[PDB]
């Protein structure tokens, strides 16, 4: 074993970590913007929602990978 | 007034701003270097077959004497500045193709398929003077050759900056022009003695001399323009690898994309071959809708900053 | 090989803390526009409140990869 | 092998998160932008969709070189 | 032995990012909470909640330090 | 040794990440004033578009070099 | 020795000073919003003040691990 | 041509690379917008800011120039 | 006698550095509209300047933690 | 031999890629306000171009140390 | 000697320049807005001088460390 | 053969990269204020040079350290 | 052995960048703000150019420590 099993849980460790902080990068504006467009009318929920979760594909790949990772673990 | 060669090229520089009475125009070598450090850029003769086809679409509306106007670029040219560019096109055309049968390039190359030319790595007949994408021995060749052409272009640059200045009697152009000459033989002194030939009999006297003229100009340039604009001067020598730089990208590119569709060919044969050729045919077309500006773009820009700005242009 | 047992640690340190980063850079801007809506109509409380909760899923997510990484200790 | 496995898997996780991190960071002013598009008019949904959904090709990217790792685990 | 180290290093990147983070929120919500203060106090309630809602990072970094200094 | 794989599996890792990083900072700034444009005046959609399809050549690049220590691999 | 001890003390260091990196982010923007509610008004002084010094708990929760890691030493 | 260099100068010349490629990402960021800003409603513009996207594309450029000249250096 | 004392070196060096790095980051804004609040005033000298000290225990327990990292060696 | 032969590689990485950064860093600011200043008025091309091509001298000190120690091999 | 004396100078090294890089994001907000406070009135001099010079005392808390951390070395 | 020579080239390039990251970031702001000022007023070319000149003494002594360190080499 | 002279060089390669580093982060602003002060009064000149070279003393300080690591070996 050694690093061979060691290594793997860094790599999936940042591969989900900064996968996150990207995906949460893209919600904040995202997020203020929205929730600015909700106070101004309460019409804009659905737009601003699904313009919320559509970066969360980014956690949803990281955590692909890292599912493919641990899978060699 | 100008040569009919060298007419074409004037938009080229009268786009930017006008000379002064009794200056020198630096139209003259620009159809004699842009066009042929743009072919040595691009390297190519399968892309040059696109440019000369282009070419040829583009010499009908001169032929049928029309504008040429497209919406979403918002030009309308004349057919007789489409006969310029066209011009300017099919004479960068003759560069290309002269440098890609030495780069050994056929849209990426053939040399996979067929040994068309020779190699030492495949035998043959009389082999590459320089290859394209070896860059264990042609980096320096390329390298050293680029910054012959700088030191050259610079050179002649502010030569014709001296003349001027001799010519106008204000002796200032031609002494700051003298002493810039002097730091541009010190420093190449200096880089020739680093990494090379140490401490040569030759060179130490030619930089000290270099030095010394370059320091004779201090007495019109105390404060201003004497210390911090040689930086700049190196700086413009030196900024002229981006030749090799440009040209080895785009051949290792090209030599990846021609390398996949000719594996896919291989993977399958029946079949694998056409839509290899497909795939190969319009990711090169996505390449080539992305770098010909920029392909086009540095060799004029160094002609632009590095050649123009000696002389006050 | 002792090192074995060290990495992992690390693996799921940094698993966490990008991602609890990543949400923490997603909170500042839409808890900012959250609380200046509220300041100005006391309505938007519960749109605020999801909207600020809603990127706290990449931390859950960090959790989920760090616990992951526990059960292999 | 090694450490051989552990570092390809480190290379393909650091792959995957910076270009998550990139089309993140991409995403957060694209989607702001057109969110804020969208609250002000409906009718150009379809353009400010698709100019958001266009940076997830650095994420493919960062995918497929991932994948092209993970073969040679 | 050569672990302890290690899990030194997992245990204050856990604990030094999720604080990074949490500041890096309540610098803009701590921001806009008290310049809602200063126009009208009445909204102390939501602006202390909406500053206290991000500490959440640091209780996970937190319990995610500990277990690893139980591990330790 | 056996590191070979591994360090280079690392460098087109973080080669190809950070290259989708330039990218993705590129297209935020570009695409969030094409959105504008577009929502002033749909005349501008192939303006906006192209100028944000040519940033692609970082990432293009990237991936070329990543290719490049493939060949390596 | 055993390389155990200067790894422990990389660890409590990077521990605090990310810990005061974050609540100097914090106290950047917090502790300029307060000393402009200051300026504006004078009775400020106490709500400003708490707000400033809430953020000291990130150095607080640092420190207390760092010293309980120092306990191994 | 030893192993642990073959791998150190991938490293090099990927850092290399994704540095020169972040450079290049964050000029033509403010380029851009502020080109699409100048075509927004001065559509003749179209060239000045072509050129200004296209200038700092020689980062990137001696990027790779270092990249595959390390390449070779193996 | 082994990394261990290099190790102690570098994590109070960094300790220190982050500390500083963090009580910068407060003292940048804070200081700047501290500075401008005086301009407009001069009767808010002494409450500028006890905000901008404020911040300063980061260094203050940065520094700590190195003197007692310096201690075990 | 040894392992100096490829850290010089590392060594030249940093060196290229950090100048790089910083021309890029400095020309983005540089660029924008040179062609807003274009498009105020065209007579302002000379001085905007010049301005703008002035940072390169930062990389091409970076290829030269790049270069230097190269030829240092 | 060992790897001890070093990284002793890596930790010298590092423990100034972050002090220095927090000592210049601090001078950076306070000099801009002390100049521009000079820029309109001259009597403000005094304040501003040692608003710009006090934040410099982490330097010296920074470098006071490096001399201790060189008296060991 | 040895290691001393592959880190003395990576900290010289990393010193080379961040005096120019250094200058660069300098020289961002000062000619973008440069150029501004130019666009209304021809008269400001000579200030604006030699205010956003000086930053490259940051470069200057990078590379002098870089020198007198590879005449180590 | 030996490989304390390439620490050594790393860490006085540190210690000048990210102190030049810090200080053009500091020039920038100090700069643009002097730059904007002179574009419309030239009499500040004086007082613009002590406050732009003032954050020259972290290179200073960089340098005087760089220079202590050289002379140590």
């Amino acid at each position: 074993g050694g690093l061979d099993r060691g290594l793997i849980a860094v790599g999936m460790g940042l591969a989900v970590g900064l996968a996150a902080l990207g995906t949460g990068v893209a919600q904040a504006r995202i997020g203020a913007a929205g929730v600015g467009a909700i106070a101004e009318d309460r019409s804009n929920f659905g737009t601003a929602l699904i313009f919320l979760l559509l970066p969360e594909t980014l956690v949803i790949f990281g955590l692909l990978i890292a599912f493919i990772l641990n899978g060699r673990l | 007034d100008n040569p009919p060669w060298a007419k074409p090229f004037e938009l080229l520089v009268s786009f930017l701003n006008t000379p002064k009475y009794g200056t020198f125009d630096p139209t003259p070598v620009v159809p004699v270097f842009f066009p042929f450090w743009f072919g040595m850029i691009v390297g190519d003769i399968g892309y040059a077959l696109l440019f000369y086809l282009v070419g040829r679409w583009l010499s009908g509306y001169v032929k049928r004497n029309e504008p040429l106007v497209i919406d979403l670029f918002a030009l309308k040219l004349k057919p007789q500045v489409i006969g310029k560019l066209v011009h300017i096109l099919n004479w960068m055309v003759f560069w290309t193709v002269v440098w890609g049968v030495i780069y050994g390039e056929f849209f990426g190359t053939f040399l996979e398929h067929l040994g068309v030319f020779g190699t030492p790595e495949h035998p043959g007949l009389i082999p590459i003077l320089i290859h394209r994408i070896d860059t264990a021995k042609t980096a320096n060749l390329l390298i050293l050759l680029s910054v012959a052409f700088g030191v050259v272009l610079v050179f002649f640059g502010l030569a014709l900056r001296a003349y001027l200045g001799l010519k106008h009697r204000h002796m200032a152009h031609f002494w700051e022009g003298v002493g810039y000459l002097g730091g541009l033989v010190g420093v190449l002194a200096l880089a020739a003695s680093y990494l090379g030939n140490l401490q040569a009999g030759w060179l130490q006297g030619l930089m000290y001399l270099g030095f010394g003229v370059f320091l004779l100009a201090v007495l019109m340039s105390r404060i201003w323009l004497m210390i911090p604009e040689i930086f700049t001067q190196a700086g413009h020598i030196l900024s002229h690898i981006r030749i090799y730089a440009v040209g080895a990208a785009g051949g290792i590119l090209a030599g990846l994309l021609t390398d996949v569709g000719f594996a896919l060919a291989e993977r399958l044969g029946l079949l694998g071959v056409l839509l290899g050729l497909l795939v190969a045919g319009v990711l090169h077309l996505l390449i080539l809708l992305l770098t010909t500006l920029g392909h086009m773009l540095q060799p004029i820009r160094l002609l632009w900053v590095e050649f123009f700005t000696k002389f006050g242009f």
